[PDB]
C-alpha cells in the first residue's frame, strides 16, 4: 500500500513514437496533463511531434532507432522540460 | 486480434482470466500488463507476461468502457482501482459486445510483404457508428521513411454482435 | 425476432455521449458561415471519439449553397466527466 515519493504530475514524457505516443498523450490531455515528445531528426514529420504540448530532438547523430533507444538523452529531455 | 474470445465458452474463458489474475496477484503486479497463453481443447498453457501496455489495448477498452492509458497514469500516480480510477468489482466488469482490430501498413501483399516507402498523396479515413481510429503517421503529403515500421493507422470495430 | 432488440428493460444505458457539431459559422462574426477552401483537415481519433464527416477534406471548396456542416464530433466515456 506504499506510494513512491514524488507521484504527483503536471507533466508527462512519452519515450516512443507514433501511434502509441498519440495515444498516450490524448489520455494525458484528458486527465490535464501537459505532454513531451520525443523525435529523432529522420521522424520529425510524425505526427506525434506536433501533437505534444512541447517536443524535443533526441539522439543527435545516430541513426534514428538508436535515437529512441538513447536512455540518457531521453532523461535529459525529461529534466530539462520539467 | 479479437475480443472476447468469442470462439470459446464463457466458462473457459473465465477460467483462463482467473489463472491470469493469480499470477499477478502473487506477485503483487502494478499497473497495466498481459498475461499470455497458449489453448488447445479445453487446456491452457501459459507463455509469457508483457509487463506494458500493448498494441491491441484499444479492442479491450471498447468493449469494457475502461480507458486504459488513463488507468495507467493514474495508478502510476498512486491512486486506487476502485476508489478513485472508479472500476467496479470484477464480477461488475463490463461485457459489451465485441470488438475487432486490424492494422493497416505499408506492406505490400504482392512484394512478399516488403513495406512500401514514399508520400502519400491522399489519405481519407472513414468513421461511423462502431469505428474507431488510432492512426500513426498517415496525412496528405508526409513521406513515409525506411527507418521505423510501416504502421499508418489501426483500426478497430465494435458492436454488439460478432458478425 | 429478427433485428435483434431485446425486450424495453433490458435495452443497455452504457456512460453518456455528447454530440458537437463544427461548422464553418464564425462566431465573430455573427456565425455568419464561411466559404472558401478547405487547406488542412487533420481529424482526431481515438478511445471514445466517434466522427461522422459532413463535407471536409483537405480541397474541398465550401459553398454558400447548402448548411456549413464539416463534421459531426461525438464522444462517450463511462463518466460524463
Amino acid at each position: 500500500g506504499l506510494v513512491p515519493r514524488g507521484s504527483h504530475m503536471k507533466k508527462l514524457l512519452v519515450a516512443n513514437r507514433g501511434e502509441i505516443a498519440v495515444r498516450v498523450f490524448r489520455a494525458c490531455n484528458e486527465l490535464g496533463l501537459s505532454t513531451v515528445a520525443v523525435y529523432a531528426r529522420e521522424d520529425e514529420y510524425s505526427v506525434h511531434r506536433f501533437k505534444a504540448d512541447e517536443s524535443y530532438l533526441i539522439g543527435q547523430g545516430k541513426k534514428p532507432i538508436d535515437a529512441y533507444l538513447d536512455i540518457d538523452d531521453i532523461i535529459r529531455v525529461a529534466l530539462e522540460s520539467g | 486480434e479479437i475480443a472476447p474470445a468469442v470462439g470459446l465458452s464463457p466458462d473457459f474463458r473465465n477460467e483462463i482470466c482467473e489463472a491470469a489474475v493469480k499470477l499477478c496477484k502473487n506477485v503483487g503486479y502494478v499497473n497495466a500488463g498481459t498475461v499470455e497463453f497458449l489453448v488447445k481443447d479445453d487446456k491452457f498453457y501459459f507463455i509469457e507476461v508483457n509487463p506494458r501496455v500493448q498494441v491491441e489495448h484499444t479492442i479491450t477498452e471498447l468493449i469494457t468502457g475502461v480507458d486504459i492509458v488513463q488507468a495507467q497514469i493514474l495508478i502510476a500516480q498512486g491512486k486506487d482501482l476502485h476508489r478513485e480510477i472508479g472500476l467496479p468489482a470484477q464480477s461488475e466488469i463490463p461485457l459489451l459486445g465485441s470488438a475487432i482490430q486490424c492494422r493497416i501498413t505499408t506492406e505490400d501483399p504482392q512484394n512478399g510483404f516488403l513495406p512500401d516507402t514514399g508520400k502519400i498523396d491522399t489519405y481519407r479515413s472513414p468513421g461511423g457508428f462502431g469505428i474507431r481510429l488510432d492512426v500513426g503517421n498517415a496525412y496528405a503529403g508526409y513521406e513515409v521513411t525506411p527507418y521505423f515500421d510501416s504502421l499508418l493507422v489501426k483500426v478497430c470495430t465494435f458492436a454488439n454482435e460478432f458478425s
